[PDB]
């Protein structure tokens, strides 16, 4: 049911960015995974979806730098990011992605937002 | 034979109901009790199957019970047509037929 | 993409229903999801369609969608309830989230 | 197949290249006898959901739209429980008797009624 | 609103017909068999449930009807022998094993009568003086296999036709029956080389990790224990014996192949089988079965059944039939090289067909056939004796069903069909 | 269905018995056979099944090295053969179709139906 | 399907209605050659009836707009007289004999001229 | 059938006119079994052929717009080249080399992507 | 087989043409009662293998 953050919540500038969550119920295979950012005072910014098999997509800002791994055995997921700039500060969230089969996707809101860890870009 | 221990006689008045039974302990296993009916000159011929399934041809009198250790066959509204020798069957690996019961009918 | 667009902030009386809106092209035909943030919480969904509530979250809660406008009403709202309020749709052109500015919603 | 396990709608999702028509041909004495009523049979298959589908007007489509609102006599489930809960194997099963009522309410609202 | 969705992962269980499939003279042939796939991709249908069972399970029943019609399609063609059902004249040429019959065709081509002799075994040979007929003379159609025509084991996958699939379960210590977890999807099965033998299973699969013994119900000892191995035994037979082949002029067209004459000496029969594995391979069976019975003593003991194919251990190296002496090997007391003696027939009753029986053709002798024993066919049959005898159950070799040589391969596998259609709740018009 | 035992048979102790058994109306293969005896005092005694497809067998202990069963397919008939006969196996000695389908988890066991006439066999000095 | 007798307007009305299709099955060597024979061609004469209004240019609605003028050498008989004074099957026998040249007709405008005109659009 | 050995520009019209079900038609145990065979197949090809239209999103279409640009490696020469020089056959032998990764770009460009 | 509705009727496929079969279909049946008392036994012989 719970999703719990983890990272090392400080990175250099220039540092690849390596955020892993775990799931701590329901097998990772039922739902889609996605990672939220939210740069502090700001809104939310989405990053990308990621599943079980390779059907994903990401935010253009991101996307040529962007991976979600999916570890099926340890039912844990990790979202990198190849970027260089302390612009990335955010508070990164895992979520899991719900969804009813209409037209034009309509995907639900992340009802299991987990709890959000920081990450603070610093020299 | 063995656990089947079926009293030698019953009997009672045409239209009564009795109770035929075996009560052996080796049923838990196989969890099923039979009963066989047989006429003085003839061959044996199921009345009950498993436990207490009444197949075509048998008559509504006949129906059994089993619990725990009980093994029983009621015989609701006796007739004098139902004299005959009753037989529990089980099975412990191998195939265990009772003694067998002798009911008259008065 | 997609533009949602709320009003940086609304302002009610406690007890007093809070009228929090988000426009965009044709977003009445779009499945509109809304959520409330507290300050250093993470959010939590709110509504999920027209008139359509998660449980957990109180009967206070509502709201609905017309036109190019989605609402989210919080009726007899509380002090407990100052919040941002945002807004959500799926982009299937892009097949991405789009979420809304944010609404402040102050409660005097 | 694919994700079966997957809740609904997260099986949806990929409803699209799911369906990779993995029919016999586009693929490709008694023993002559059984190879030609399969080839028959899973000709008679394609043809019979394609037809149904023509049916209710919804050839060509991956998802289709309705005429009839939904039934709630036929599930006490919300919609959250029926699609980020159980998955599709477990939901036909929950209606499966209701399956000929469907079709024919389908039948008529997209054709009679219109 | 009701909201229709086509491709929908589902299936519900289903029978359809599976074809063969092959690597591409034998009967295992492309008019009846296709290539297979060189990389049949197996999919994990991960986190689903599904339920097993390898007993009536209508694949095997399917690999029965198939093989059974190709066995009859193939001798369908192929020589009578009636022709030679009249009273033979035997003599001799282990004693008396095989004889040297002379025999009058009173038909044969050109209506003359044609005084011919051929070696037959004894076993093929019913007395009726020294006069004697053969063994299903009357009441069946004896015919010859065509020499042309042979019957390897090749492995042979099964495939499912477009709309089906096969679902695999990968579970270790799977017991024959009820949920697996570990499902996944597959085009084709594994080869499953189509060896006929009873008592002891050849060249199966073996087990992942431990012996394991499979049973329908255990109480129920009417039922055939499958014990898959998860090492196999070696052991080499042979007819030693020899010989060369005459060809008789029986038909008005066609011709009969006997025994014409025996080079050397006579031998019997035999097979080759390791002291050790043979028994290191008990004591593990043993071990598992004192755990399914609650440590009472494990022995193993002797067929006691009526059918020679059954007291014998039966198989078929290159084109003899090979009836071999295992009372040896069943003979053993298990709480806390070998030679098998064996003997060849010319006549087999396949199938348990009625009014049916084919004719073997020597094929010169000194043949040697290399085989993996993977597992074993037995009944228990004790009972009756809590206050009776000791705590000992009693084993023995069990078989002539054929099925249960090819349940031992299928039993991880089961047919389903794909049903792309379905419907939810949405809120769409 | 029908099931025939042969008639009855007068033997001395010290020797053996033939006892056939017809099947008719049902497929020989489908089902298992079994024999029973009744001895006069003692109710009914298992001996021993066939399978009838592959005449696996199972007997009574009493009867190991004494008894065998087999049978013809062409004829869908089973045999008792029993040997070193005593007085004390005075009884009448019926065949009866076993269980249901051989395909069924307890398909040996529970029915017995088309019990034959049962043949007497009787052992004297 | 009991119409026929009404006339064509009449029976028109209801071709929605009557359009049964009566493809789906139900209990879902030599007769078996029989039946298969049998199973194969109804399929056969399904698809040539869908091969067909698919080469019209018809998406499957039960009546298609036409690209082909009706002309007098086929029929010079009023509307009114067609289609208020006649049955289906009246008509059809009526005008039979232009079965083929009809059908050519229908393909060579509503469908073959039509797309080669889609074309010159998309290339615009 | 037709004017195969016309322009494929004059063949515009021809194609229409042989896009008749050829692959079906009115006739009226050996023989029997090689007919109805051969029968069956005509079927699975038409439908083959149907269903890999629908695949790349033609249906009801004899000329069908698509998604994908022409990649000149697959024998450019110009449109007036082809459309009025060209034949079918011709044209088609030419372009055999691609017909893989032409069917594989149809389905991705008009419906998956 | 069927009985008429109403009365026996009768079809042909001309009347005047004697070598035609006259169809007469009766409105009511008539129940026959057919046996053979003569009671016997079967004798299985081996004709053939
Ligand atoms: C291989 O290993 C698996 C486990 O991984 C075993 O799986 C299950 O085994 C049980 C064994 O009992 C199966 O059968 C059960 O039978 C019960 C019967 O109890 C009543 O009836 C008997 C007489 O028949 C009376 O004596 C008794 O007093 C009762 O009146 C049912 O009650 C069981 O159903 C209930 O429990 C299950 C959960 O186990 C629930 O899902 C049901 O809804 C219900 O509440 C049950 O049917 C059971 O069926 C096996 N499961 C499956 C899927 O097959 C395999 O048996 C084992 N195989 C071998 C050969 O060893
Ligand atoms: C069951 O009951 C039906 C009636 O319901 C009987 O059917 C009639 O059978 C007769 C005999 O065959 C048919 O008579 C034929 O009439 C033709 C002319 O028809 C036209 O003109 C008349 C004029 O009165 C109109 O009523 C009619 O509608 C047509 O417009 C003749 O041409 C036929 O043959 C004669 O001419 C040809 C010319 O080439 C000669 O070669 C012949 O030899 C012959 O001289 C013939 O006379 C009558 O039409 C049928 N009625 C109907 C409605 O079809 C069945 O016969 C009866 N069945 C039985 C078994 O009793
Ligand atoms: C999908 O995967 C999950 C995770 O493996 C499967 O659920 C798990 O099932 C096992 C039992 O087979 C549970 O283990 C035991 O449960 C009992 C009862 O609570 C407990 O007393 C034992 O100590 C032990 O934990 C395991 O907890 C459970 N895990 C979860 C998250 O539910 C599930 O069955 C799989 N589903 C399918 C369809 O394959
Ligand atoms: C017949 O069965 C026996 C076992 O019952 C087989 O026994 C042994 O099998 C192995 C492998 O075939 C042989 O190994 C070889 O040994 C020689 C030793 O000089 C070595 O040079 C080779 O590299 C190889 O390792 C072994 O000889 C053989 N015999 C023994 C010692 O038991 C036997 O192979 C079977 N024969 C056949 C093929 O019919
Ligand atoms: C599976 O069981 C068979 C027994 O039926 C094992 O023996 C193999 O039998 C075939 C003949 O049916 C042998 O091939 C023949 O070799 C002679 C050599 O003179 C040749 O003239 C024939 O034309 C034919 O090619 C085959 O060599 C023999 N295999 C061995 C190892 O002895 C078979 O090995 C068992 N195992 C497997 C994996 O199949
Ligand atoms: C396979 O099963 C048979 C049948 O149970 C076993 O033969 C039996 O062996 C026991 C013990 O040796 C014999 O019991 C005793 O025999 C003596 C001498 O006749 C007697 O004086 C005692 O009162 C007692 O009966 C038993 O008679 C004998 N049964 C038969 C039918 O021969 C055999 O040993 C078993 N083999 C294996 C490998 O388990
Ligand atoms: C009994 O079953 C075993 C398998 O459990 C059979 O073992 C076979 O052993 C030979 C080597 O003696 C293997 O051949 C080699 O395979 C490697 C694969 O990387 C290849 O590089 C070598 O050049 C060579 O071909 C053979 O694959 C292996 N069989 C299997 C299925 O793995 C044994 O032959 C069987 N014995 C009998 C009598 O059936
Ligand atoms: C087989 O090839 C011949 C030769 O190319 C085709 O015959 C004629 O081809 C020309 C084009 O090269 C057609 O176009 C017209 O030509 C006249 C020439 O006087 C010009 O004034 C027009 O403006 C136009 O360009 C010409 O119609 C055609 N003639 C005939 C009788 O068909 C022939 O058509 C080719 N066969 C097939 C089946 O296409
Ligand atoms: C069976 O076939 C015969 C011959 O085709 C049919 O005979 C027709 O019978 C009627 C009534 O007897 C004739 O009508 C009248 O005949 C007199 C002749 O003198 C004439 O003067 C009248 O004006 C009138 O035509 C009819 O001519 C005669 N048929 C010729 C060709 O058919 C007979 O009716 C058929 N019966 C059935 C049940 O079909
Ligand atoms: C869903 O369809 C079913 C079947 O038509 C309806 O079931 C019953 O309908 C009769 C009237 O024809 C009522 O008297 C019963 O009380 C209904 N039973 C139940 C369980 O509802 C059903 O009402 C329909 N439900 C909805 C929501 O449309
Ligand atoms: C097949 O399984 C048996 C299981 O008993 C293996 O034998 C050994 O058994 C002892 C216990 O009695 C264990 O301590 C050993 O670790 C087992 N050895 C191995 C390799 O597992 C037997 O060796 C197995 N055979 C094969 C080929 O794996
Ligand atoms: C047409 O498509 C082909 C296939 O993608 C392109 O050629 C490939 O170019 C790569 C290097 O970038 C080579 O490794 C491949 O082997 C080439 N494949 C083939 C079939 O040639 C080609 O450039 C494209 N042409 C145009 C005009 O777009
Ligand atoms: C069956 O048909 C016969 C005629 O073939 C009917 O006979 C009727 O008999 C009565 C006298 O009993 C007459 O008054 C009627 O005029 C006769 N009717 C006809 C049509 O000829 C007989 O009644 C019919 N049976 C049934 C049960 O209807
Ligand atoms: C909903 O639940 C009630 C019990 O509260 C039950 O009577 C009714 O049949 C259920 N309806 C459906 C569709 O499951
Ligand atoms: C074979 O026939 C000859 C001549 O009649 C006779 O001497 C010989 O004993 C017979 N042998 C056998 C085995 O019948
Ligand atoms: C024994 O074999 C010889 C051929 O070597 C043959 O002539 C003779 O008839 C045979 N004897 C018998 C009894 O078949
Ligand atoms: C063949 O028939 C003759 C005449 O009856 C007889 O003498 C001879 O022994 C027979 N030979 C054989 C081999 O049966
Ligand atoms: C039985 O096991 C022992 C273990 O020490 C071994 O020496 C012997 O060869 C094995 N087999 C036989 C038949 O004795
Ligand atoms: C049990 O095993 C021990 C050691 O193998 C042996 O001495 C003893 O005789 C065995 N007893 C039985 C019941 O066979
Ligand atoms: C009807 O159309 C055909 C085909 O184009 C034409 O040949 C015929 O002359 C036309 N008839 C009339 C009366 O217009
Ligand atoms: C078609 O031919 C038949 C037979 O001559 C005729 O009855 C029908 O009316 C004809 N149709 C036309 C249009 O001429
Ligand atoms: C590819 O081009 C070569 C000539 O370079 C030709 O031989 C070959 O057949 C072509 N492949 C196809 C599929 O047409």
């Amino acid at each position: 049911v719970q999703l719990l953050e983890s990272g090392p919540g400080l990175v250099k500038p220039s540092e690849t960015l390596s955020l892993t969550c775990t799931v701590s119920g329901v097998p990772i295979s039922r739902h889609y995974w996605n990672w939220i950012r939210q740069s502090p005072g700001k809104g939310l910014e989405w990053i990308g979806y990621i599943f079980f098999n390779g059907n994903a997509n990401y935010n253009p800002s991101l996307k040529s730098r962007v991976t979600i791994s999916v570890d099926m055995s340890k039912n844990q997921f990790s979202l990198t990011l190849r970027s260089v700039t302390a612009a990335d500060t955010a508070v990164y969230y895992c979520v899991r992605e719900k969804s009813i089969a209409e037209e034009d996707n309509m995907v639900r809101w992340f009802d299991p937002w987990g709890q959000g860890t920081l990450v603070t870009v610093s020299s | 034979s063995y656990e089947l221990t079926q009293p030698a006689s019953v009997s009672g008045s045409p239209g009564q109901s009795i109770t035929i039974s075996c009560t052996g302990s080796s049923i838990g296993s196989y969890d099923l009790v039979s009963w066989y009916q047989q006429y003085p000159g003839k061959a044996p011929k199921v009345i009950i199957f498993e436990v207490s399934k009444r197949p075509s041809g048998v008559s509504h009198r006949f129906s059994g019970s089993k619990s725990g250790n009980t093994a029983a066959l009621t015989i609701s509204g006796l007739q004098v047509e139902d004299e005959a020798i009753y037989h529990c069957y089980s099975y412990d690996d191998m195939i265990i037929f009772g003694g067998g019961t002798r009911l008259t009918v008065l | 993409s997609y533009e949602l667009t709320q009003p940086p902030s609304v302002s009610v009386a406690p007890g007093k229903t809070a009228r929090i809106t988000c426009g965009g092209n044709n977003l009445g035909t779009k499945s509109v999801h809304w959520y409330q943030q507290k300050p250093g919480q993470a959010p939590v969904n709110v509504i999920y369609y027209d008139s359509d509530r998660p449980s957990g979250i109180p009967e206070r809660f509502s709201g609905s969608k017309s036109g190019n406008t989605a609402t989210l009403t919080i009726s007899r709202v509380e002090a407990g309830d100052e919040a941002d309020y945002y807004c959500q749709v799926w982009d299937s052109s892009r097949d991405q989230c789009v979420f809304g500015i944010g609404t402040k919603v102050t409660v005097l | 197949l694919g994700a079966a396990g997957s809740t609904m709608g997260a099986a949806s999702m990929t409803l699209t290249v799911q369906a990779r028509q993995l029919l016999s041909g586009i693929v490709q004495t008694v023993w002559g006898i059984k190879q030609l009523q399969a080839r028959v049979l899973a000709v008679e298959r394609y043809l019979r959901d394609q037809q149904l589908l023509g049916i209710w007007g919804c050839s060509g489509k991956l998802i289709c739209c309705t005429a009839v609102p939904w039934n709630n006599s036929w599930s006490n489930r919300s919609l959250d429980m029926i699609w980020n809960n159980m998955t599709w194997i477990e939901w036909e099963r929950e209606i499966d008797n209701y399956t000929g009522l469907i079709y024919n309410l389908l039948e008529e609202s997209q054709n009679q009624q219109e | 609103w009701v909201t229709v969705y086509y491709g929908v992962p589902v299936w519900k269980e289903a029978t359809t017909t599976l074809f063969c499939a092959s690597d591409a003279r034998n009967v295992w042939a492309t008019h009846c068999c296709v290539p297979t796939d060189p990389n049949p991709q197996e999919v994990v249908l991960e986190n689903v449930t599904e339920n097993f069972n390898m007993w009536k399970n209508d694949m095997v029943e399917q690999m029965h009807e198939d093989i059974i019609s190709l066995w009859d399609q193939s001798l369908k063609p192929c020589v009578k022998l009636t022709p030679l059902c009249v009273t033979l004249n035997c003599t001799d040429y282990e004693r008396g094993e095989i004889k040297n019959c002379s025999f009058n065709i009173t038909t044969s081509i050109r209506d003359k009568v044609q005084k011919e002799y051929a070696l037959f075994y004894k076993l093929d040979i019913v007395p009726i003086n020294n006069s004697y007929r053969l063994i299903n003379c009357n009441t069946s159609v004896i015919k010859q296999a065509c020499p042309k025509v042979s019957f390897e084991p090749i492995p042979i996958h099964y495939c499912a036709p477009a709309g089906f699939a096969i679902l695999k379960c990968n579970d270790k210590k799977f017991n024959g029956t009820g949920p697996c977890t570990n499902v996944s999807t597959v085009q084709c099965t594994h080869g499953i080389r189509p060896v006929v033998s009873t008592q002891l299973l050849l060249n199966g699969s073996l087990a992942e990790k431990e012996v394991v013994i499979r049973s329908q119900n255990f109480t129920n000892n009417a039922k055939v224990i499958i014990v898959q191995l998860n090492e196999s035994v070696v052991i080499n037979c042979t007819r030693p014996n020899n010989n060369t082949r005459k060809s008789i002029h029986i038909a008005p067209g066609r011709w009969f192949y006997t025994t014409g004459a025996i080079i050397g000496d006579i031998r019997q029969a035999h097979c080759n089988i390791s002291r050790v594995k043979w028994n290191n391979t008990l004591k593990q069976i043993a071990t598992k079965l004192r755990e399914q019975f609650k440590n009472k003593t494990i022995a193993f003991n002797q067929s006691s059944g009526g059918d020679p194919e059954i007291v014998m251990h039966s198989f078929n190296c290159g084109g003899e039939f090979f009836y071999c002496n295992t009372t040896q090997l069943f003979n053993s007391t298990w709480n806390d090289h070998i030679t098998l003696p064996c003997r060849i027939k010319q006549i087999i009753n396949m199938w348990q067909k009625v009014g049916k029986a084919m004719y073997a053709p020597p094929i010169r002798g000194q043949i040697r056939c290399s085989s993996n024993i993977t597992g074993l066919l037995l009944t228990r049959d004790g009972g009756s004796n809590e206050n009776k005898t000791s705590e000992t159950e009693t084993f023995r070799p069990a078989g002539g069903d054929m099925r249960d040589n090819w349940r031992s391969e299928l039993y991880k596998y089961k047919v389903v069909k794909i049903e792309p259609l379905g419907v939810a709740p949405t809120k769409c018009k | 269905v029908q099931l025939l035992e042969s008639g009855a048979e007068v033997k001395k102790p010290g020797a053996s018995v033939r006892v056939s058994c017809e099947a008719s109306g049902y497929t020989f293969t489908k089902y298992f056979i079994h024999w029973v005896r009744q001895a006069p005092g003692h109710g009914l005694e298992w001996i021993g099944w066939i399978n009838t497809l592959t005449s696996g067998v199972n007997y009574a202990r009493n009867f190991q090295g004494r008894l065998t069963l087999t049978r013809d397919l062409s004829t869908e008939t089973v045999y008792m053969d029993l040997r070193n006969l005593k007085s004390d196996d005075t009884a009448v000695y019926y065949c009866a179709r076993g269980g249901r389908g051989y395909d069924e988890p307890w398909g040996a066991y529970t029915w017995l139906d088309p019990w034959g006439q049962g043949s007497l066999v009787t052992v004297s000095s």
